[PDB]
RNA sequence: CAUUGGUGAGCAGCGAAGGAUUUGGUGGAUUACUAGCUAAUAGCAAUCUAUUUCAAAGAAUUCAAACUUGGGGGAAUGCCUUGUUGA
């Protein structure tokens, strides 16, 4: 190409050495805390006290930052440079940084941090260097004073545009900007990546699950035209739907549930995709909170769901787990609670399958239809069912309350269908 | 067929025929052994003579796949780091022949599938074996065990790629149209081309990355070959997870179907016109086979105001019955007139930016355009309907002008002179009528025995030619206004024909598979060929050096030259 | 193989704080400071003037 | 065109220069770009002069002076035909020799031309100067070396390297040794006090295009496409001759230490950087930075040479040294 | 561990000083000729000098509900917005419609 | 502004193969 | 009364799951298609080095050389040419 576009590439390779006095006077003017003049004024050794300080108010405060007293806060660290140790120790330096940017992504409302980010700004020259981590573990907080601190100081990749407007400016970034950031695809697979490596470090908490949730929830409401888009969407989302079950918070499993129920209201899924979805929510269901937000959720999947095939019986191993995970007092409870949200396919679902598998929980089945005002299609699909079963199992007083319960509400379309198998 | 030959730089450098009468499927080349299965399942094994000489020469063994052992080879692999071992896949299992003695040393466990690719991995003893339903088996052969399976479901797999650039990637192209690129560390599908190649001409016949390169090249069976790139991640630490889906680069293509009608486009013999049923004009090069782009049916923008109607599912135009092309004014407007199959119109077309024109031309009575013609200067362009009306449209600003009722048939042929003075037409009730230009009259009206179903007009001449439906061709002067020569011979319908670039010969190709060159001064045939496909269209060079022509099967064109 | 080339740390040879001085560093090699006689005659001569 | 490497005394710049006209004047390592000129003249070579704020460029007919930004300060009407320019830096004096047989040395803080010498022997094919000396070593079409200087109107001495035309020479920064290689396929490694030849490397299997000596004795070859490096070549004793194989591993022979080859190209030109370990090759499509470890040496002197050079630094030095500029007669042998 | 033993393989003995790659091959500037297990051997350590090893052999091999029955539907199949439905329902907000 | 999606020219840079002709040995 | 002047509000007409203008990038063509590297009658292309050497051949204008200068005057000191003294 042209001579200023390999010289560009060079002065970017470039970037951070400071060939010259006035390089380094800037390049140590960027800074967190101080301003320009003092930034350029003050040396290594007083933003390392003050790094050792803070270091040690945030290890009294949350015990895992020993390690970097070690490694990343010792006067041979002080005296180490950056540019100028092979691409292995390079490596191996940033994968230091990332855990740290992990673990002290949840305390940033503290000058402790804001003092010990500062020495790793001002020594190892992470904000150029390596921006990604920071950005993305510093994004939940998008209107404080320290992103705006952070925006001012970054140079922004590729992957941050909508951010590079809003660098060095007075008003913070606002959220449909961050929609937009979030909108694109390839920012998705970066941040899915970045959560899957911050489960597995289960660092996760609530502001920041909070705030990926809202931005995923509004990227599908966004993209919620496009078919094609959507249908591109659904394999980022639901693997980061899948981890996010698969992890052991109950924050997590509510934030899985919540991308569940709205990417399966925007797009209508496959069968097989639902029960599976089904099947990993009850599979690692464990708490109380999130037992009563899997119900919602199972619920919801199971309505939405409406095409061939579309309320018949749960399978073997899936009503097993389902009835060990939710025994028959809890559904009944949230059957006889007052909200009544609607949920009527999964529970004749639900009573076809206790008509194939269980065979005894007949009373229960009463008590279900005498709380639910289920749909016509539904009570014929159910009185199909026990037809059979009576024909096939011997009959049982149970049964014959049951009959005598359509015969009471709705005993014509039980001679509809005893006119179509039977006398 | 029966035999393997050895090429370099186009000469054929060595021969090698086997010793039998059953047709070679397979074969495969390593250290100095050729390995060449027929397809009765054995593999004739043939080694270089002298360990310096450069391709194999002499027989050294015939090795054989009885049924218990296996059953219709499906491909002939080499492993790196394998001494003296031929790995053949067949349809159940994965066998090592060891090809200096002559004994098979293993046999895998069958496979409950039928296996129709392989492909040897860039790491070691790692063979991928790709089925009929949608499986892709990692198989490894030091310990003959499956390392991985990876499903690819409802479909057929047709191709594998492996990458060599420094990240661990697949390529799986089925034999539907698609090419869809796994990462292989992370168990993960990365994309999918969808719809590269037609289905209908076989899907992905091959894919291949080139060694240590982000650049595959996957050629289809609809005469087309493309290859394309990854471009590096947008991001900076991330990497490998961010990765950017494969976009297009170069790629050669032709006709998928037989061509329909050609069209010398100038007269240096550079470029050729073709129309092929697949509904595509290509302008394809003599000179040098990259410079021949195909012409874009990408319309403009109306000079009304009005909206153009039609489907907004964009598509191409019917194809192609006649063509009509005039260099006098080149680079100022249209200079190309085609009529399509089953439509009431024509199109202009241009040349110089190889794109659609602004006009379309009508007919005015109901009636398909059956045949067209310019004028020499390239002002004036003349559409005969199949009603027998001849419509006269300025080309510059494309307006109607005139029309001719003559005929009450269609109209299949319609030409000008070269001074823009007589104008013929002849149509299928038999009839020609010699029309003047400058005034608007008629000068006469001849009437032959059959229908005519062709003409061609030779300026410098002044003598234009008549394809009847008797079986023959009439010569006919257009001045004194009378048959000249009629020439009889041919024993079914005439196809194509058309002059000399002097005015000397007709040549004329016809559905009982012959070409014919006649003399127009004797009056005799003076040569013959017979061809194994029948010929629809045969055009004389502008200049005097080539002859093309185009048969019924073949997506190319024939070029022959001029002992003459 | 042992590979070993010239690193230089611009921590050593340009300094952190704006205020602070520069090291300039000192390396006598008489082929490295090459015209001793006409460099010192000119130094005399300019003295005189 | 193929281009045409040349480095700052510093270290710090690069100039570039192609055939066509294309003349760039860059920093290169904080990745700028000075001044770049579209002169359309076909350019032979170029030298930062005194800074990275003048530079000499060889041109059709006349070598002109420009300025930081391309600004065009003088042309020299005196300097016809040149094709080789060098600068003696105490002495503030750009020397051109050319294709007129001629050799001149133009002062160029008074704007003077000190002297015009008449070489007999036609166009010059080589020229160096040796820097300890500030003498001219230029190599003409015969096979003779000529060291000359701008005092005595007759080359202050001759020697007769090879057999037929000279095709380029460089010398050691010590003032010691000298290496010349000629068309007849051979190179030599002279001993410059009491001028005897060390020894005499005879069949080069393509003839040497271009030499360099680094300031570690590391010597640089190029003779085609292909790069070579020999370190310690230049001593005195005759097992250290340049060899290109150890014949059975005989200890005494002296393999080459580093070699390259560009595999489509045909080097230019090359050059040692001066304070880092690299050689700059310029080649027919561009620029090239070889890494070499042992090439250039480490630890320099900032009376003398800054790599780290402010702005006011720089002014200040270039007024010092105009002041303690040496007259262009103070140079002997 | 293997599963195939080559008798005429060990009983093979070849040059390496005759070709290039070869002269790659050897180890000490005395030898000149290696059986085939060496051979063998240091042909399969050139190979991998020349593609490096990678993680997904080096460390994978295929060998109550889970967690990964998500992963797996969705690593299979390739559409996810269901097509062959055919509910007799209508799809909302996008309109199947052809032009007569 | 949206990210700029611009597809860069590519260079192939040099390979490394293997050689089956070195693979084949012959007897002794 | 006109505007062959601008800015807007509506029709008639054209009219298939939209339409119009601007714009960044990359690919293919712009001359008529015989494959890459090198030390080259071959070799390499996963390498040229623990054959990379020896033998042979190879030395005019006894230095002819700016064909290369904006116009006029000059040229102390330089440089060129010619003669002279002294070694």
């Amino acid at each position: 190409s042209s001579l200023s576009d390999q010289l560009a590439q060079v002065a970017s390779n470039n970037a951070t050495v400071a060939l010259d006095r006035k390089r380094r006077q800037k390049l140590h003017s960027a800074s967190l805390i101080y301003n320009s003049k003092t930034a350029a004024t003050q040396d290594y050794d007083f933003i390392f006290e003050n790094a050792s300080k803070a270091l040690e108010e945030l290890s009294q405060i949350e015990p895992k930052f020993a390690i970097f007293s070690r490694t990343l806060f010792s006067e041979s660290s002080i005296s180490l440079d950056r540019n100028v140790q092979t691409k292995e120790e390079i490596k191996d330096l940033d994968n230091a940084i990332n855990a740290y940017l992990l673990l002290a992504s949840s305390k940033w409302y503290l000058a402790p941090t804001l003092h010990a980010t500062e020495w790793l700004v001002r020594r190892f020259q992470i904000h150029v260097k390596n921006t990604e981590m920071l950005l993305l573990s510093t994004l939940n907080y998008y209107q404080t004073p320290v992103f705006k601190r952070i925006l001012s100081i970054i140079k922004l990749p590729p992957l941050f545009n909508c951010l590079s407007n809003f660098v060095r400016s007075e008003k913070p970034p606002t959220a449909l900007t961050m929609i937009k950031l979030f909108n694109d695809m390839d920012f998705l697979k970066l941040y899915t990546s970045y959560l899957d490596q911050c489960i597995k470090h289960n660092a996760t908490y609530t502001n920041q699950l909070l705030f990926t949730t809202c931005c995923f929830i509004n990227v599908v409401a966004f993209n919620s035209n496009n078919d094609e888009k959507l249908n591109q969407l659904v394999p980022i989302l639901l693997e980061i739907s899948a981890k996010l079950l698969a992890s052991k918070s109950k924050d997590c499993q509510i934030a899985a549930h919540t991308i569940l129920v709205v990417f399966a209201t925007a797009l209508p899924l496959k069968k097989t995709i639902i029960l599976a979805a089904m099947e990993t929510i009850l599979s690692n269901l464990d708490a109380k909170e999130a037992k009563h937000s899997a119900l919602l959720t199972i619920c919801k999947l199971f309505q939405t769901l409406k095409g061939q095939g579309n309320v018949d019986q749960l399978p073997s191993k899936i009503f097993k787990l389902f009835d060990s995970k939710f025994d028959t007092v809890s559904i009944l409870t949230f059957l006889d609670k007052e909200d009544k949200p609607v949920c009527d396919k999964f529970i004749t679902s639900y009573t076809r399958s206790i008509a194939r598998y269980d065979r005894s929980k007949l009373n229960i089945i009463l008590s279900l239809l005498k709380k639910i005002r289920l749909e016509r299609y539904e009570v014929r699909l159910i009185i199909t069912d026990l037809i059979y079963l009576s024909e096939i199992l011997e009959d049982k007083s149970q049964l014959v309350e049951l009959f005598e319960y359509f015969i009471s509400i709705n005993e014509d379309l039980v001679l509809k269908c005893l006119k179509s198998l039977g006398l | 067929e029966n035999k393997v030959g050895i090429y370099k730089r186009g000469i054929e450098e060595h021969l090698l025929e086997l010793e039998t009468d059953a047709n070679v499927e397979h074969l495969c080349i390593f250290g100095d052994y050729l390995c060449a299965s027929t397809d009765d399942n054995s593999i004739f094994i043939y080694k270089k003579s002298d360990p310096q000489d450069k391709y194999p020469s002499e027989f050294y063994t015939k090795l054989t796949v009885t049924e218990i052992q296996g059953g219709e080879i499906v491909s002939l692999q080499h492993l790196a780091t394998y001494l003296n071992k031929l790995t053949v896949v067949t349809k159940s299992n994965v066998l090592l022949f060891n090809v200096r003695t002559g004994k098979l040393v293993f046999t895998s466990n069958e496979f409950p599938d039928q296996i129709t690719t392989a492909e040897p991995a860039p790491v070691l003893d790692i063979i991928a074996l790709g089925t009929v339903t949608g499986e892709v088996i990692m198989f490894n052969m030091r310990k003959g065990k499956r390392i991985r399976t990876i499903k690819i479901p409802q479909s057929r797999i047709s191709s594998l790629s492996f990458r060599t650039d420094g990240s661990s990637h697949l390529s799986v192209g089925t034999s539907s149209g698609d090419l869809i690129f796994y990462d292989l560390d992370r168990r993960s599908r990365i994309h999918v081309l969808k719809n590269i190649h037609r289905e209908s001409y076989g899907g992905v016949t091959q894919a291949t990355f080139l060694n240590g390169q982000p650049i595959i090249v996957t050629s289809g069976g609809d005469n087309s070959l493309k290859e394309y790139v990854f471009d590096p991640s947008l991001s900076q630490g991330s990497g490998d997870v961010v990765v950017q889906p494969p976009r297009y680069l170069r790629s050669r293509g032709g006709h998928s179907q037989p061509p329909s009608y050609i069209a010398f486009a100038d007269s240096q013999s550079h470029f050729m016109l073709s129309a092929s049923k697949d509904r595509s004009l290509w302008s394809f090069s003599l000179r040098k086979d990259a410079q021949s782009q195909e012409m874009s049916q990408r319309l403009h923008k109306k000079q009304d105001g009005g909206r153009v109607g039609g489907s907004t599912i964009k598509s191409k135009f019917p194809e192609i019955v006649a063509l009509a092309i005039e260099n006098a004014r080149i680079g100022e407007w249209e200079n190309i007139i085609t009529a399509h199959k089953d439509e009431k119109f024509a199109r202009t077309w241009d040349m110089r930016n190889k794109r659609v024109g602004r006009w379309t031309f009508d007919t005015t009575d109901d009636g398909f355009v059956k045949s067209v013609a310019m004028s020499q200067c390239g002002n004036f362009g003349f559409i005969g309907s199949s009603n027998g009306s001849i419509t006269i449209y300025n080309m510059q600003s494309g307006i109607l002008r005139k029309k001719y009722k003559l005929h009450k048939r269609a109209v299949t042929g319609i030409s000008l002179d070269g001074m823009n003075r007589k104008m013929v037409s002849c149509g299928l009730d038999g009839i020609v009528g010699f029309y003047d230009f400058n005034k608007s009259t008629l000068l006469g009206k001849l009437k032959l025995d059959a229908p005519i179903t062709a003409m061609v007009y030779h300026r410098s001449s002044d003598l234009f030619a008549l394809a009847l439906d008797d079986l023959s061709i009439v010569v006919i002067d257009a001045v004194t206004q009378r048959v000249v020569r009629q020439l009889w011979g041919h024993s079914n319908r005439i196809t194509a024909f058309d002059f000399s670039p002097e005015g000397r010969w007709i040549v004329s190709a016809s559905l009982d598979s012959t070409i014919r060159t006649w003399d127009l001064p004797t009056g005799g045939c003076i040569d013959g060929i017979i061809v194994d496909n029948v010929a629809t269209n045969v055009k004389f060079s502008p200049n005097g050096d080539l002859l093309a022509t185009t048969h019924v099967t073949g997506n190319g064109i024939c070029i022959w030259t001029n002992r003459a | 193989m042992k590979i070993k080339t010239i690193k230089r740390s611009a921590d050593d040879y340009v300094p952190v704080k704006s205020t602070q001085e520069s090291q300039m560093p000192r390396n006598l090699n008489p082929e490295l400071h090459p015209f001793e006689r006409a460099r010192e005659y000119t130094k005399a001569l300019n003295a005189t003037k | 065109g193929p281009y045409h490497i040349k480095y700052a005394k510093n270290g710090t710049h690069l100039l570039i220069t192609g055939r066509k006209g294309h003349v760039a004047s860059m920093d290169w390592r904080k990745g700028q770009l000075r001044a770049e000129l579209f002169l359309n003249e076909t350019c032979h070579s170029a030298t930062y002069l005194q800074n990275e704020q003048y530079f000499a460029v060889a041109q059709k007919k006349y070598t002109f002076i420009y300025d930081h930004e391309g600004t065009e300060l003088h042309r020299l009407k005196q300097h016809i035909e040149a094709r080789h320019l060098d600068f003696l830096p105490y002495h503030y004096l750009l020397v051109t020799a050319g294709e007129t047989g001629w050799l001149k040395y133009h002062d160029v803080s008074t704007g003077q031309l000190v002297s015009e010498l008449r070489t007999k022997a036609g166009p010059t094919m080589a020229m160096a100067q040796n820097p300890w000396n500030a003498v001219m070593h230029l190599g003409h079409s015969n096979g003779t070396v000529s060291l000359w200087s701008p005092s005595m109107p007759e080359p202050l001495v001759k020697l007769l390297s090879a057999r037929g035309p000279v095709n380029s020479i460089a010398i050691d920064r010590s003032g010691y040794y000298m290496a010349t290689t000629g068309a007849d396929r051979s190179m030599k490694i002279w001993d410059i006090r009491n001028f005897k030849q060390l020894h005499s490397v005879e069949s080069l299997p393509t003839p040497g295009t271009n030499v360099s000596i680094s300031d570690t004795g590391l010597l640089a070859l190029s003779r085609g496409p292909h790069v070579t490096l020999w370190k310690d070549a230049l001593k005195l004793s005759g097992d250290s001759k340049p060899c290109f194989g150890s014949m059975g591993g005989n200890p005494h022979r002296n393999t080459p230490y580093m070699s390259h080859l560009f595999a489509g190209n045909k080097v230019e030109n090359l050059g040692f950087v001066p304070f880092e370990d690299l050689l700059g090759v310029g080649h027919q499509t561009g620029i090239t930075n070889l890494i070499v470890p042992g090439a250039g040496e480490a630890n320099y002197d900032a009376l003398e040479l800054n790599p780290f050079e402010t702005k006011k630094q720089r002014q200040e030095q270039e007024v010092r040294t105009l002041l303690n500029k040496l007259p262009a007669d103070t140079i002997t042998l | 561990e293997a599963a195939w033993i080559d008798s005429d393989d060990e009983k093979i003995k070849v040059p390496i000083l005759v070709t290039n790659k070869t002269k790659k091959l050897r180890t000490s500037y005395n030898e000149s000729k290696i059986n085939g297990v060496h051979y063998i051997n240091r042909l399969r350590s050139q190979f991998e000098k020349i593609y490096p090893r990678p993680k997904w052999v080096d460390d994978e091999s295929d060998s109550n509900g889970d967690i990964n029955a998500l992963t797996k539907i969705l690593s299979t199949t390739y559409n996810y917005k269901d097509t062959l439905s055919n509910s007799k329902l209508l799809p909302p907000k996008k309109l199947d419609i052809v032009r007569l | 502004p949206k990210v700029v999606r611009e597809a860069k020219k590519v260079e192939m840079t040099e390979a490394r193969a293997y050689n089956a002709d070195a693979d084949t040995a012959k007897a002794a």
